[PDB]
């Protein structure tokens, strides 16, 4: 999914 | 006063990345988004350099492609809506010095697309999580 799955995870990750 | 309140975070942010001569949340934003723009740059990096942003156009594009992708499982996050602004700063360094015709004035038209994407697709979340006041600067302020 390229860029926008990674920027997906990086986002869960630091909201969490 | 919704879009043009995220118009204006859009466009404290590239500001701030372009160094460019701002509120309490977008003091807040910058220095978390700014954050997490290194570690996108460091990790997604050799993707992104097989990605030339030559225009608007394309920067237009490639953000409304990347944040479909990101966002198309529904889930919407303070988290996520961060990293909304870190790829915006990804885009204005791209275009500064990938755009064939450098028009100074082109770096509104970002912070446009990228007010118009999260209103229309995390806008009720927002107001509903508490808004960048209530919601945003809470959780993310020192």
């Amino acid at each position: 999914g390229q860029v926008g799955r990674q920027l997906a995870i990086i986002g869960d990750d630091i909201n969490r | 006063c919704e879009f043009g309140y995220i118009y204006r975070l859009a466009q404290d942010y590239l500001q701030c990345v372009l160094q460019i001569p701002p509120s309490k949340t977008s003091r807040v934003l910058q220095n978390v988004a700014f954050s997490v723009q290194k570690e996108v740059e460091k990790n997604l990096k050799s993707c992104l350099d097989n990605v030339n942003v030559v225009s608007v156009d394309t920067a237009r594009t490639l953000f409304n492609q990347v944040m479909e992708k990101e966002f198309e499982d529904g889930i919407i996050n303070w988290g996520r809506i961060v990293t909304i602004f870190a790829f915006e700063g990804i885009l204005i360094k791209k275009l500064l010095r990938q755009q064939i015709a450098p028009d100074v004035d082109t770096y509104k038209e970002i912070s446009y697309f990228v007010a118009e994407f999260i209103m229309n697709n995390t806008g009720e979340w927002i107001r509903q999580n508490g808004g960048w006041e209530n919601g945003f600067v809470k959780k993310f302020e020192p």
